[PDB]
């Protein structure tokens, strides 16, 4: 059993999105499907939810600009939203509802909207160096980015512990920035090649920093 | 000759609201009047006609559906509405002529404990046509697997109790719904006083 | 049988908030949807919207939508009818108006609200005679009257000599001046040969700025 | 939604005689599962809240004589007076619930047909009262006439007034079934000082010819 | 619509121990309607509960639902470091219905104090106008640390901006970043900088530091 969203990505005050849910394993038409969504750092909202013989329901702060609806062939559920705010900035999720029956059981990964004015914008990637116990730390910083969200990797994703990427802060510039680490055995410094790989899907950018001792 | 009215109205035991009873209704005299000043109901709503002006009219048959539901889903039971009773268990039409007449009963449906004596369909993979009676307790398969009869992930038993305490807020309670629709087609049969 | 009361007169300066209500009583108020009703002055009856007091269930006319608030309190039977900012063109007699059901016709009505929104600030009558004399004879009965000239709001009452004449007496409906203030007058035919013998006297009465005014109306001898 | 047009708009019909007044709907309110029509007639005589006096198209209310009869089906209503009564004086509206919104039609007002009386016509120049406080009026009162059409006009110096009178009725009269009018022209007083013919012209249908009342300014009256 | 209120806002209790969590609703609904979540960092919620008590399958003894009425309590006995996380309960008498705002329960550790790293300015980014100073707090507890910056030993105000990890679920310890932001001439006008850390876990305040070369 898999719920697969998609469509989130940055749009314009007043703007539209479509989301998607695609699943598998469950008949979306058979069953009670509902969006809930979480806004950054706040809990989660339950807006929608679609009976499986075709009523629609909807939380008072999404009422008459939300639209939920399907596909029975496709086996999609999907979530029309209109006269976008900004507080309609979050992750939104589908899941599977059963009520007195069993939960919210599934649920599905999430996909970002951010209602913003501001402009999408790629990040520069400069190197952390490391410098001078017996253990080194050295980094990336990804700044001046939008919207949400950067995936940080570390040699392809061959070096996964000691990892720590940090929550993008907002600056004063409107733009986002954050930073990666990883701690690394001091020796290894001149015998192993640390690059770091950046991906900025919402501006298709991606950057392979190689970050090296000075 | 009078309408057996109390008998529905007056009854000890509710039926639940997905197994609603229909009382038909034929050959006799109604007295609306006990139902109209009564002072014991809490929701009385008709529509297209006045419960004071059917004296005058004559129809082939009435029917008296009864049932139990909880509070907040008493406004479901009303043309043109949606929520799992309205689409699941007991559904009025758009063009429903009739009384739908309701009372407050948590001092003789629920138990502490909880009385889950009165049970509605949970599960259902489509809306009840109006005046549907769905009395199916086939195991609901939510997915492409078929269920053989069998409870697990994805069969689901499709009726679910409501467990009333007395201790529920009032839109938790047990509230007794008895809804008055009105046929004519035939020779008319129930008539009001003069 | 049931009985709807309303509240009473009302009169507002243009901009002020007003509820006005409607209290059911008798036998049956369950079963009855509370619809309201405007008449504007000389004016035909509007259905404004209803509503099922037992759950607050509301339907409004087009017009109406976003002009008005119709609630309902059901523990004390009262429907409401309210604006949160009233212009002069609101004006109007208010009527709430009982069916027992929705497609159903109005079977109680209360007796009406009377709205007045005026910039006008309450003000006496002045009353002045319109004595007989020889162009208000018609051979052997004379008419004699009076003008009661504005004041604000309504009503006024206006009897002859203490109340005593009545027949023969039209007292014509108030016109509402560019002024914003009303005014009206009363006439009464007499016998001219009692125009020596009787002294004719109104009496002027305006509740609102409790004023209370007598005129003696004298054969015009100048 | 459904709107309602009523014919005609005032109907004069003499006592113990017919009234008629129709109603059409610009859509049909006959409810066909029960055959019955969704149209009111309610009567409000004046100053009174209006009453329902019949209900699907052609069912009298508790309390309403039998001489109160609706008919029609479908877009086309009638209700019908058969011996038209003093008390029936009233306007009559007819009223769709068939949906919501509610339509109630413009309304018909019924009054008693009398047969012609002319207008008793008087004149009263300004009191003194009055003319010391900066206005003068003139009142013109025509009186116990029928129909209630009447023209009334006033010229100062044998020049038409425009703008500066207002003119007032009386109800139909219970007793004798005729109405009563004032006619008031408000002067500056400079201005009423300035002229000395005062005339009230009255034309009406029971006249045989325009009625003038006249004064002039101090000259007794 | 009900409102759900979950208290406290925060836990914090050591392994082994058991967290006591409420929910109230502002409306008496009833055992049938109630459900319980929990939610780690970067995942979507996962359902405990169903029924105010009926735990949903593959959730072990550990979590525990009860309650009626419209007072419910979630109990993790036995807790372990992986049990962080923020736990809601939600109620689905209603269409739809609503969660509570969420209770986090972190998950206490014996006190570690940080290791302090700090990071010059890039050749790169300096080039471009901007230098980025960070500062480095590796894998601490507790969560509270005072992080100075000074240059030429004045205390700088109002130019860094700081970014902490959720807690660990392996080991409990949090990480931090500090980052002064100037332009590259600021960056040009100071020889000194230092990141100066406060923390339980440290006898007394910790500095790193760089010359400007
Ligand atoms: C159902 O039964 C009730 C009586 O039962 C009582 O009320 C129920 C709602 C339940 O709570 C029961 O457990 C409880 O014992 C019948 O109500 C009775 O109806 C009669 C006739 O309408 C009433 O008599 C009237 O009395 C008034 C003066 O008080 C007179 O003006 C009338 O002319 C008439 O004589 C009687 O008072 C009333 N009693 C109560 C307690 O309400 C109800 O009629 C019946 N329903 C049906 C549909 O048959």
């Amino acid at each position: 059993v898999q719920l697969v969203e998609s469509g989130g990505g940055l749009i314009q005050p007043g703007g539209s999105l479509r989301l998607s849910c695609a699943a598998s394993g469950i008949t979306v038409s058979s069953n009670y499907m509902s969006w809930v969504r979480q806004a950054p750092g706040k809990g989660l909202e339950w807006v929608s939810v679609m009976y499986a013989g075709g009523s629609t329901f909807y939380a008072d702060s999404v009422k008459g600009r939300f639209t939920i609806s399907r596909d029975d062939s496709k086996n999609t559920l999907f979530l029309q939203m209109n006269s976008l705010r900004a507080e309609d900035t979050a992750i939104y999720y589908c899941a599977r509802d059963l009520y007195s029956s069993g939960g919210t059981d599934i649920w599905g990964q999430g996909t970002m909207v951010t209602v913003s004015s501001a402009s999408t914008k790629g990040p520069s990637v400069f190197p952390l160096a490391p410098s001078s116990g017996g253990t080194a730390a050295l980094g990336c910083l990804v700044k001046d980015y939008f919207p949400e969200p950067v995936t940080v990797s570390w040699n392809s994703g061959a070096l996964t512990s000691g990892v720590h990427t940090f929550p993008a802060v907002l600056q004063s510039s409107g733009l986002y920035s954050l930073s990666s680490v990883v701690t690394v055995p001091s020796s290894s410094l001149g015998t192993q090649t640390y690059i770091c790989n950046v991906n900025h899907k919402p501006s298709n950018t991606k950057v392979d920093k190689r970050v090296e001792p000075k | 000759n009078l309408c057996p009215f109390g008998e529905v109205f007056n009854a000890t035991r509710f039926a639940s609201v997905y197994a609603w009873n229909r009382k038909r209704i034929s050959n006799c005299v109604a007295d609306y009047s006990v139902l109209y000043n009564s002072a014991s109901f809490s929701t009385f709503k008709c529509y297209g006609v006045s419960p004071t002006k059917l004296n005058d009219l004559c129809f082939t048959n009435v029917y008296a559906d009864s049932f139990v539901i909880r509070g907040d889903e008493v406004r479901q039971i009303a043309p043109g509405q949606t929520g799992k009773i309205a689409d699941y268990n007991y559904k009025l039409p758009d063009d429903f002529t009739g009384c739908v007449i309701a009372w407050n009963s948590n001092n003789l449906d629920s138990k502490v404990g909880g009385n889950y004596n009165y049970l509605y369909r949970l599960f259902r993979k489509s809306n009840l046509k109006p005046f549907e009676r769905d009395i199916s307790t086939e195991i609901y398969q939510a997915g492409s697997t078929p269920c053989n009869g069998v409870e697990g992930f994805n069969c689901y038993f499709p009726l679910q109790s409501y467990g009333f305490q007395p201790t529920n807020g009032v839109g938790y309670q047990p509230y007794r719904v008895v809804v008055l629709s009105f046929e004519l087609l035939a020779p008319a049969t129930v008539c009001g006083p003069k | 049988q049931m009985q709807l009361v309303q509240s009473g007169t009302e009169v507002k300066k243009p901009g002020e908030s007003l509820k006005i209500s409607c209290k059911g009583s008798g036998y049956g108020f369950i079963t009855y949807w509370i619809g309201w009703v405007r008449q504007m002055p000389g004016k035909g009856l509007e259905w404004m919207g209803i509503i099922y007091p037992g759950d607050s269930e509301t339907r409004y006319s087009p017009s109406f939508q976003g002009q008005v608030t119709i609630s309902a309190d059901k523990s004390i039977n009262t429907a409401y009818l309210q604006w949160s900012s009233l212009k002069a063109s609101d004006t109007a007699i208010y009527y709430c108006a009982g069916g027992s059901g929705i497609s159903t016709p109005m079977d109680v009505w209360g007796q009406g609200t009377t709205v007045t929104v005026s910039s006008a600030s309450t003000k006496g009558p002045s009353v002045f005679p319109l004595a007989p004399s020889s162009k208000s004879t018609s051979g052997g009965t004379a008419a004699l009257g009076c003008l009661v000239k504005d004041y604000f709001p309504e009503p006024v009452t206006v009897s002859w000599n203490s109340g005593a004449l009545t027949s023969g007496v039209h007292t014509f409906p108030a016109v509402l001046q560019s002024s914003g203030l009303y005014s009206l007058s009363s006439v009464v035919t007499v016998p001219s040969s009692s125009l020596g013998t009787q002294t004719y006297i109104c009496n002027v009465n305006h509740k609102p700025s409790n004023t209370k005014v007598d005129k003696k109306v004298e054969p015009k001898s100048c | 939604d459904i709107q309602l047009t009523q014919s005609p708009d005032s109907l004069a019909v003499s006592l113990g005689e017919r009234a008629t007044i129709n109603c059409k709907s610009s859509q049909s309110v006959l409810y066909s599962s029960i055959n019955k029509n969704y149209l009111a007639w309610y009567q409000q005589k004046p100053g009174q809240p209006p009453k329902l006096l019949i209900y699907w198209a052609s069912t009298r209310e508790s309390g309403v004589p039998d001489r109160f009869s609706g008919s029609g089906s479908g877009t086309d209503f009638t209700l019908t007076i058969s011996s038209l009564q003093a008390e029936d004086v009233a306007v009559y509206y007819c009223q769709q619930y068939y949906s919501t919104p509610y339509t109630f039609g413009q309304g018909t007002k019924v009054e008693i047909k009398r047969t012609v009386a002319a207008p008793s016509v008087f004149i009263f120049p300004p009191s003194d009262e009055q003319l010391k406080s900066g206005t003068a009026s003139v009142v013109c009162l025509l009186n116990n006439f029928y129909p209630r059409e009447a023209k009334v006009q006033w010229k100062v110096d044998n020049a038409l007034q425009s703008g500066n009178s207002q003119e007032s009725v009386t109800e139909q009269d219970s007793k004798d079934s005729t109405y009563s009018l004032s006619s008031t022209l408000t002067l500056s007083k400079a201005d009423y000082e300035k002229h000395k013919v005062y005339a009230c012209e009255v034309t009406h249908q029971g006249l045989s010819s325009p009625v003038t009342k006249s004064f002039n300014r101090g000259e007794c009256s």
